[PDB]
């Protein structure tokens, strides 16, 4: 029977603190049932970049018991102060939609 | 958070209609949008679903290989191109956002499917044999609606205009009755005024008291 | 697929009562249930999802419970707004199904229906069809049964009922049963009866007539 979604988890879940010019890496992990497909969507503050340049394209999938996993990752290599804000991942599979969020900080100072 | 629908209305069997549902107040391109319909005096029937970027779609078996769901995230709208229509598709159709359930709904647009052309009603009397009941049978018209008033507004207390019923012929029919003191039947006259604006038909039928026929 | 059926058909309650509604499934859906409110002439609004989780904005007086195939919704205290129809919903397996619906309405003392019968008019009979109407006027509750009998022969399929909304003045319903026969069919038979069963009657009541008599 399943077209239900369990949850949408982010990683790193907390303390996402970056210095201006540092690799941002978020991992949106969507847990679903076996007979389920997923469609991701990322909201973010910056408007310089495209969706196809930061968010991954490839199919990261896994299956086990009566569940599955879908992974998508937004990656800003070298950020600016305008890139600071609230980042939201939204998983969508037709009969159900679940999302999750986390705030990415950008401090005006160099990187080691 | 808001969905606003458009389109719908009349259509003959086999014809085509396109319902549009414009989203407003949230990130439209993130949530799974749906369609759900509801026929006259019926339960809600889910019709279709669609993901954020249109990569996944499901249809209710009844409407498989007929209706086409699609969306335009640049226009923040959901669409439903309905082709190969049937009289059983006559219902009120709602678009709806889905999060963990159907949280947002559009106002709903009625789509009526019937091969009938514009026709006026035939008004027949419902003659009376403490109080006494009488009325009029406004029968066999199309499309909706009709209006029925007694003595041009002079009589209102005790009046019961019923909802229209879609007949197997495809045409509609409704009754309009009124209970009154039986002592007044001799003197007081009772005229039901019926007006069907689509056919430009105005009718004034007088219902007379009749012991006979029963 | 899954079948969702609610219990009971309709519940009577006045302002202040603790209402309770049930929804049962044909197969297991753990706790992925929905609950919706619909009023006459509006789109449904989501009250509860995931069994007992109230949506942002819903009053705390509403409350759900249950799991597996059995589920329940409850209103702690009733108010003027709450008079409406309530549906359950299933989101485990596609397609997502809905419940039949339970119309919560205004409660009052058991009032009997004023039954009236109306033979087909001579004006109507001239055009090859006949419509015998049976009026049930001003009763409660809405659970009412209508049985047609032509020469003591039970009719079914040829009749159609139609009921109005509850009247604000006295909180009572009206109903009209409309038997339909052709002129030829009607002309053969003699007796025409309208048997009606209801809570406000010690036993079933029948309002009959013979074709043509005074």
């Amino acid at each position: 029977p399943g077209y239900r979604i369990y949850d949408v988890v982010l990683s790193p879940s907390h303390g996402i603190e970056l210095s201006v010019g540092e690799k941002l890496v978020l991992n949106c992990t969507a847990r679903t049932e076996l007979n389920v497909g997923i469609d991701f969507n990322w909201e973010y503050p910056s408007s310089k970049h495209q969706h196809k340049k930061l968010v991954n394209r490839d199919l990261k999938t896994q299956s086990g018991s009566e569940m599955k996993k879908f992974l998508s990752t937004l990656t800003i290599d070298g950020v600016t102060r305008s890139d600071q804000g609230l980042y939201t991942c939204a998983a969508s599979s037709g009969l159900m939609t679940k999302k999750n969020s986390t705030f990415v900080r950008v401090h005006e100072k160099p990187f080691v | 958070v808001q969905l606003v629908q458009s389109g719908g209305g009349l259509v003959k069997p086999g014809g085509s209609l396109r319902l549009s549902c414009a989203a407003s107040g949230f990130t439209f391109s993130s949530y799974s949008m749906n369609w759900v319909r509801q026929a006259p005096g019926k339960g809600l029937e889910w019709v279709s679903s669609i993901s954020s970027s249109s990569s996944y779609i499901y249809y209710a078996d009844s409407v498989k290989g007929r209706f086409t769901i699609s969306r335009d995230n640049a226009k923040n709208s959901l669409y439903l191109q309905m082709n190969s229509l049937r009289a059983e598709d006559t219902a009120v159709y709602y678009c709806a956002r889905v999060t963990d359930a159907f949280d947002i709904w559009g106002q709903g647009t009625m789509v009526t499917v019937s091969s009938a052309s514009t026709k006026g009603p035939s008004v027949f009397p419902l003659a009376p044999s403490g109080t006494a009941a009488l009325g009029c049978l406004v029968k066999d018209y199309f499309p909706e609606p009709v209006t029925v008033s007694w003595n041009s507004g002079a009589l209102t207390s005790g009046v019961h205009t019923f909802p229209a019923v879609l007949q197997s012929s495809g045409l509609y029919s409704l009754s309009s009755v009124v209970t009154v003191p039986s002592s007044s039947l001799g003197t007081q006259t009772y005229i039901c005024n019926v007006n069907h604006k689509p056919s430009n038909t105005k009718v004034d039928k007088r219902v007379e008291p009749k012991s006979c026929a029963a | 697929d899954i079948q969702m059926t609610q219990s009971p058909s309709s519940v009577s309650a006045s302002i202040g009562d603790r209402v309770t509604i049930t929804c049962r499934a044909s197969q297991g859906i753990d706790n992925w249930l929905g609950w919706y409110q619909q009023k006459p002439g509006k789109a449904p609004k989501l009250l509860i999802y995931d069994a007992s989780n109230l949506d942002t904005g819903v009053p705390s007086r509403f409350s759900g419970s249950g799991s597996g195939t059995y589920f329940t919704l409850t209103i702690s205290s009733l108010q003027a707004e709450d008079f409406a129809v309530y549906f359950c919903q299933q989101a485990k397996a596609f397609p997502p199904t809905f419940g039949g619906g339970t119309k919560v309405d205004i409660k009052r003392t058991v009032a009997a229906p004023s039954v009236f019968i109306f033979p087909p008019s001579d004006e109507q009979l001239k055009s090859g069809t006949a419509s015998v109407v049976c009026l049930l006027n001003n009763f409660y509750p809405r659970e009412a049964k209508v049985q047609w009998k032509v020469d003591n022969a039970l009719q079914s399929g040829n009749s159609q009922e139609s009921v109005t909304e509850q009247d604000s003045k006295d909180s009572t319903y009206s109903l009209s049963s409309t038997l339909t026969l052709s002129k030829a069919d009607y002309e053969k038979h003699k007796v025409y009866a309208c048997e009606v069963t209801h809570q406000g009657l010690s036993s079933p009541v029948t309002k009959s007539f013979n074709r043509g008599e005074c």
